[PDB]
Formats: structure tokens, C-alpha cells, sequence
RNA sequence: UGAGGUAGUAGGUUGUAUAGU
DNA sequence: AAACTATACAACCTACTACCTCAT
């Protein structure tokens, strides 16, 4: 009786000024917007690390196919699909020693072994990066399976989290240290056999995918960026909120939101909240005391008018859960009065699963649902005509939108929602169930309430992924 | 075209009865032990049946009068009109999807069906040999893999805001035998997710209209026993909407192609899975 | 503006601070790696703001 | 990457140990 | 200096927000 509202795919902005819907197979097409010159790898680990590293990196020289091309691209090869080099000579290399992990290993409290394998891990970094004549833009650190594995916190046989990751980039964050973190079983899953004799991390069918995906983390992670939004109008920041939850042991945690800022370029100038004790988790209902939120539009105001040389014209907020009026009372007095302010929340834990009545493949991935002017169900998950298959699995799930405050067009902001739900870096795919600058909270919002040595972290995206 | 997961309310019973026993109501008395829904709203008891009903577990309610028993047209609390200090519109909303929630979970305990214990709600299940032949409008419901018997099943939580209707969640419940449950949840994860790749959307949309045409008992509602006397009607037809445009139907290919990325989806994330494997056996 | 002050000295400090977290600022936000930084002082800064 | 599993709070119910006039 | 019957937070009765798990 109510019609489904379709919102078309915005195509990405490719090299010499072209675009395409799909990033995998427009990038092997066209390319990237800038290219760089090509960046040194500096793998941390050991020999076997090495020769495991350079073998993948060796076979993904080559040009590799997935199982059927049209859900997973081809990789022709990093040279052939990126323009900048790379080869296993002039790669650098940092000695770990078994000797340091098995003393390490030996003590009993997991905790403090992630304490003591991070310690170490940070230090090599440190002396490779501040002695060494040479020169590395990204580090490749390698786990090997028992690390992993006797690493994990309920494994049987206070002030950091007990995944390895995060509080490596945590503790790198202020010496400005670009790095990636690669598991073994990974990039090995050739020789990583279970008891049955299958790979775990089974990659066979889809190692152009692999590739897909480490070489656009790796160029990413380089300087160059792969790719752009097409459509932008001018004077619009999408703030999406962070409120990822912080558990610093028995000191009041409280809040610790971020921010993650798209003004006219596709990189999110992220700024760090506070460690921030207000607002007692009895009343854990993650609003805003108003001057950190004023403190916050004014960080976004001047990072707007130093990247742009001007002032915004509207600007959007993201958050999950809803937003109060006083809030936007302390926001509105700071703001210019030429601008505008919209807060929309993102949810998906709402059930609804629209069935197919009869076909083979369910609802597509771009068919909203209005239900108010100001709320709508939009569906960025499921089946696109582009890769010819779903990217969900059984029945997707929509996300819910909800403009709080502030009056906007329900169709603009569904159109922004949808063209910010398909700049994922770290994972190469067409496109995610939440949007970017969610996807991407969880982490920022990881890694900077991991240490609390951190004051003011480099804003440039490049070091959290 | 698609159908959707909601029912909606086919006719709102008209009567909204506040029964304000106040000294009547024991205090150790609990709530949920009545045979209809209710709440200790201040010194009322909101209902949606006639004061008279609850002599049987109650030796009081006798005493009390009709003419104190207040009722609320539904109308307007549907339409937001109802405007009274006693109670606003959003949390009169609330209490009437807790009623109507509680009124569809007796009402289904009613006809001797399963049940199995989720964290914040509850999924049930039809338990073997109830079923004759296995069947219900040609679709399968409950069936056998491997070793393990697994029992599709709902969970429903209404809502009412844009319209009346009420959604309902799909889960599958496993067991080893058909007579007990699995002791522990993650082994009946652990099912769940080996048994996901087993089938795909259409199934899921067949199973789901077999319960809930299985859970009727007229042809084009279900009959929800609230009152005595009232009865509540969900569309037990799911709400339907279609799209103006959509794609052209590939072969069952894509199908495989389809648990091939649920394959890729287990390639790429891997979390503390060993144990449960290599310790199992 | 930070010509007409009486004592060099401060001149220099906020002039070298100045540069220094304009290049602090220009790579903590900049995606595009720079290897060198060019300083590029101009003749007069360095000719009028001696020691 | 989406569906199940545990801690417990959005916002109004009624049990503890005082104090308003 | 002390009569009636309320307060002062404040624990707790059904359901709504986030972190960690298991597995394709």
C-alpha cells in the first residue's frame, strides 16, 4: 500500500576525473586520483615472518582471480592496479627474537605478557624510526598462531586492553607511525592446516580479494588516496558522533566520545574527546555536558575553516542513540546564523526483514523506507546489480535513520547517509551495513580510550586503521 | 513485490479498564500471576477484561464496584488525543504493548507449545510429534541435521507509532534428542551458524508463515484470549509493500555463490574458535 | 604584527613556534606523506630579526 | 558480518529511615 | 519541646542501550 523510495548509487570520484559505482573494479579501470611514487615496507617479525611476507608479497606481484569476478574483482596486480612499486628488495626488516618471546611467554598472566610483547613491539619501532639512515612509510608486523591464540584473555589451559592491536596503535599514535597489523594465519593460509588439514582463514577462492583489500589498506596507509566522494555540496560537515564505551577499570570512565569530520575530502579529520568523568552511567544515556559541546563544534568549526578557507553552511551529526534539547540549546549559541543543524541517529537493532514473496534474491541494498518526514528506514545492505550478488547473509537488515532535531529534507539527508556508506578502506568492499563514519567509531574510539597517555593525537586518519 | 516481518492490529478493542482496587490488591501478590495482563499503575489495575473475572485466585475483587472501575477510549490513545493528567499518551502506548505482549505469551502457553529462555525476550518452538507428517502448508518447520534437531521459532515485541502492528523476530532452537534442550547457549549458536548456509531467505520466509499460520486459529487472524469476553485480532497476514524498480532474477548459481561469501565472511574473522573444536571431542 | 615589538628575542620565539606547529599541524592532518620540509624564510626575517 | 548471549539501565513502580509545620 | 502525616533519596519492576563471543 506504501511505496519503497530507491536513492541512486553515488559513484565514487576515480583518476582523471571519473567515476564508477564499484571501487574494486573502476580502481583496476581508471585508477588512483593521485599517485604516489611508491612507499617502503618495514616488516617486524621473524625469519619465517620474512619469508612469508615476501612470498605473498611475490605472489600478489603477479595478477591473481577470484573463484567468479563479478562479487569479488580481479586483482591484475599491485604494479598493474596502482602505479606505485613494490618489491621484495629494499624491504626493511627488525630482528624478534624467540628468546625474548619465550621468556616473555613463559610468565603466567596473559595481561602482562600483552604488556611486555607491546613494550617491545613499541621500542623496536621507536629505534627503528629514530636512528636508521633509511626511511619506512608503513610497518607490516607480523603474529604468528600460538601468539594469537595464547594471547586470548579467557585462554586455560590493569590499565590497557587486552587485544594486541589496539594498544599498539594507541601507544604509536604520538610518534606519527603509520603501521598495519597482520596475522599469520592471514597471509599463510597455504600451511596454516587445522586438525582436518582445511586452512582456517580459508582465502583460496578469493586471494584477489586479499589482495584487493591489503593493497588498498597499504596505499591507504602510504599518503595517496584512493578515492573520493562525488557529490558535495558546499558547507556541509558530517560529524559523525563516537560513544564508544569505556571500561579503565574502577575509576570513573563515564563518556569518551569522538568525532569523526568529512568537510570536502574523503579523510576524516578526527579530533579526541576528553577522558571525560561527567555524566554518571546511572543517567548512561550519552548526551553532552555544553561546554565540551561547544568545544567540540568549535574544533570542527576551525578545522573546517583551515581546510576550506570559509564557513560552514550546515552541518550534520551522527550518533546511535537519540539527543537531547539542551545540547542543541549550547550548540545553537555558538553556531553562525546562516547554518543549520541536523542530528541524525543511526540504529540497527531494530527488527524488520522485508521477505521476498517470490524470486531468488531478496531486497536490494538502496530501497528506503519513509515513514515521517523526519525518520525513514533506509537499506544499505543486501543485493546490488553491480556485483550481482548479496552482501549479506539469509535476510539483511536495514538501519534506521532519525533526524532528532533540526528540520532537513529526509531525502538529502538519506542521499548523504547513502553516499558516506561506501568509503571503506581498511576492508576493500562495495559497500557495509552501517556507514563509514560508524564502521570506523568502534575503532577510533578503541584506540584513542586505550592509553591514557595520549593529549593531543595526529588528526590525520592514517595512523587508526 | 515484498511482504514484511509486521502484523498489524486488525481492530483495537474499544475499552481500555482501569480497576482501581487500591486496598484490594494484595501487596505480595505478584502480577504476573494473573490469568490476564495487568499492571499496578498507582492504586490501579490496569486491565483490559471486566472487574469480575478474577474471583477464582482473589476473594476481594467481589467487593468492588463498576462505577469506579474508569475506562479509556482507545481512539485517542491511538491517536494521541487522549490528553489526561492520570496518564500521558506515550507511556499509556507503553503499558499497551507490555499488555499486549503479556496477553500473547499466555495466550500461546495456552495451547501447549515449547519454550526455550533468550536474554531480554523469550523463542519458542513446536516440539516433535505434534505436527503430523512433518508438515505445515507444504513448508518444513521442524526438522533433523546431522545428529542435532533443530525447531524454527519466533520472538514478537510490538510497536506502535507509525501504525499498530507488531514485528516478529525469527530463531531456530536446537536439541539432540527433540525432548530437552542444549545445556549450553553456544553449542545452540554454534548450530545456528552451521546451519545458516543450510538454507537461505525463501526458507526463512516460508518457515515464518508456517508458524504463524500454525499459531492461528481462525483463517485470517489469530485469537488472543485478553479478556474474557474481548479478544484481540493481529493480521496475521504480513504487511506487504513493493518497490518500483528491482533487479532480474539470476539462476540458482548465485544461490551458491551467496554461501560461498558466507565462507568468505568465515575466512576473514576468526575469534577464539579452536577450543571449541579441538575440545569437543 | 610581529614586527613592531621592542625586544627581538620574543619576535624569534614566536615566529620559530609559529612555523613550528604550522608544520606540527600540516602533518597531523595532511593524508600526503612529505619526506622534507621546505622552509622557505624570507630575506627580511632573516636580515631584520639578528640576534 | 549477522544472530544469540550476559550486565544492566531509558523512566515510572513502591520499600528504606528520616523530618516539614 | 513534641503531635500527624507528609518528605528524602533511593532500591528495585518490566524493558532499551552498549561490549564481548561463535561461526558460515
Amino acid at each position: 500500500m506504501k511505496e519503497l523510495i530507491y536513492i541512486e548509487e553515488p559513484s565514487i570520484l576515480f583518476a582523471h576525473g571519473q567515476k564508477c559505482t564499484d571501487p574494486r573494479d573502476g580502481l583496476a579501470l581508471f585508477g588512483p586520483l593521485n599517485q604516489i611514487y611508491g612507499i617502503k615496507s618495514g616488516v617486524v617479525g621473524t625469519q619465517k615472518g620474512l619469508q612469508i611476507f615476501k612470498s605473498y608479497l611475490d605472489k600478489i606481484q603477479k595478477p591473481i582471480y577470484n573463484h567468479n569476478n563479478i562479487t569479488r574483482p580481479m586483482f591484475p596486480g599491485f604494479e598493474a592496479v596502482f602505479g606505485c612499486k613494490w618489491e621484495s628488495q629494499n624491504i626493511v626488516f627488525k630482528e624478534i627474537t624467540d628468546e625474548e618471546i619465550r621468556r616473555y611467554l613463559f610468565n603466567a598472566s596473559t595481561h602482562k605478557r600483552t604488556y611486555d610483547l607491546v613494550t617491545l613491539f613499541n621500542d623496536k619501532i621507536i629505534t627503528a624510526n629514530k636512528n636508521d639512515e633509511e626511511r619506512v612509510d608503513v610497518w607490516f608486523v607480523i603474529v604468528p598462531e600460538e601468539i594469537y591464540k595464547y594471547c586470548r584473555p579467557n585462554s586455560v589451559l590493569y590499565n590497557y586492553d587486552a587485544q594486541f592491536h589496539d594498544q599498539l596503535k594507541a601507544r604509536l599514535l604520538e610518534h606519527t607511525i603509520p603501521t598495519q597489523i597482520l596475522r599469520e594465519s592471514t597471509l599463510a593460509w597455504r600451511d596454516f592446516k587445522n586438525t582436518f588439514g582445511a586452512p582456517i582463514r580459508d582465502f583460496s577462492k578469493i586471494e584477489g580479494h586479499l589482495a584487493w583489500t591489503i593493497s588498498t589498506a597499504a596505499y591507504y596507509k602510504a599518503g595517496g588516496k584512493p578515492w573520493k566522494l562525488g557529490d558535495i555540496r558546499p558547507g556541509v560537515c558530517y560529524l559523525g558522533l563516537v560513544y564508544k564505551k569505556i571500561e579503565k577499570s574502577k575509576n570513573p570512565q563515564n563518556a569518551c566520545c569522538a568525532a569523526q569530520m568529512f568537510l570536502d575530502n574523503g579523510d576524516g579529520t578526527v579530533f579526541k574527546g576528553e577522558v571525560g568523568p561527567w555524566y554518571n552511567p546511572e543517567k548512561g544515556e550519552y548526551h553532552l555536558k555544553p561546554k565540551e559541546a561547544k568545544a567540540l563544534l568549535t574544533q570542527a568549526l576551525e578545522s573546517y575553516k583551515e581546510q576550506n578557507k570559509s564557513y560552514p553552511k550546515e552541518v550534520f551529526i551522527h550518533a546511535r542513540t537519540r539527543f537531547n534539547d539542551e545540547e542543541w540549546n549550547a550548540f545553537n549559541e555558538v553556531t553562525p546564523k546562516n547554518t543549520n543543524l541536523v542530528g541524525v541517529t543511526i540504529t540497527k537493532s531494530k527488527p524488520l526483514k522485508l521477505y521476498k514473496t517470490e524470486g531468488a534474491f531478496p531486497i536490494m541494498r538502496g530501497n528506503a523506507y519513509i515513514v515521517d518526514e523526519k525518520k525513514a528506514f533506509l537499506w544499505t545492505l543486501g543485493f546490488v546489480p553491480k556485483l550481482q550478488s548479496t552482501l549479506s547473509m539469509e535476510v539483511p537488515n536495514p538501519i534506521f535513520i532519525e533526524i532528532n532535531k533540526g528540520e532537513a529534507e529526509i531525502q538529502q539527508v538519506l542521499k548523504d547517509i547513502l553516499a558516506l556508506t561506501k568509503l571503506n578502506y581498511n576492508a576493500c568492499i562495495y559497500a557495509d551495513g552501517e556507514p563509514v563514519t560508524l564502521r570506523f567509531a568502534n575503532k577510533i574510539g578503541e584506540i584513542l580510550t586505550a592509553s591514557t597517555e595520549i593529549k593531543t593525537p595526529p588528526l590525520a586518519f592514517k595512523y587508526y586503521i | 513485490t515484498y511482504d514484511s516481518n509486521w502484523f498489524p492490529i486488525i481492530s483495537f478493542p474499544n475499552e481500555l479498564r482501569f480497576h482501581r482496587y487500591d486496598w484490594r490488591l494484595p501487596k505480595q501478590f505478584d502480577v504476573r500471576t494473573l490469568a490476564f495482563p495487568a499492571i499496578r499503575y498507582k492504586e490501579y489495575l490496569c486491565t483490559f477484561a471486566w472487574e469480575y473475572d478474577f474471583i477464582h485466585q482473589l476473594p476481594k475483587t467481589e467487593t468492588y464496584n463498576g462505577q469506579e472501575s474508569i475506562r479509556i477510549s482507545t481512539s485517542d490513545i491511538l491517536s494521541g488525543r487522549y490528553d489526561t493528567d492520570f496518564i500521558r499518551n506515550y507511556e499509556c502506548q507503553r503499558l499497551i504493548v507490555q499488555l499486549i505482549n503479556k496477553a500473547f505469551e499466555l495466550r500461546m502457553k495456552d495451547k501447549n507449545v515449547r519454550e526455550y529462555q533468550m536474554s531480554k525476550t523469550f523463542a519458542y518452538w513446536i516440539e516433535k510429534g505434534k505436527l503430523e507428517k512433518d508438515k505445515f502448508e507444504k513448508i518444513k518447520l521442524v526438522g533433523k541435521q546431522k545428529n542435532k534437531y533443530w525447531h524454527f521459532g519466533i520472538s514478537a515485541a510490538g510497536k506502535l507509532y507509525p501504525s499498530p502492528v507488531l514485528m516478529v523476530s525469527s530463531h531456530i532452537i536446537f536439541t539432540m534428542d527433540g525432548i530437552n534442550l542444549i545445556k549450553s547457549k553456544s553449542i545452540q549458536h554454534s548450530s545456528r551458524r552451521k546451519q545458516g548456509k543450510n538454507w537461505w531467505n525463501d526458507k526463512w520466509r516460508e518457515k515464518l508463515l508456517a508458524f504463524i499460520r500454525f499459531l492461528s486459529d481462525d483463517q485470517n487472524a489469530i485469537y488472543l484470549n485478553v479478556g474474557s469476553e474481548e479478544k484481540i485480532l493481529i493480521s496475521n497476514k504480513p504487511l506487504k509493500f513493493f518497490g518500483k524498480m528491482s533487479y532480474v532474477t539470476p539462476s540458482e548459481v548465485t544461490l551458491e555463490e551467496e554461501s560461498v561469501l558466507a565462507d568468505i565472511n568465515n575466512f576473514e574473522e576468526d575469534t577464539e574458535d579452536l577450543d571449541e573444536l579441538e575440545d569437543i571431542e
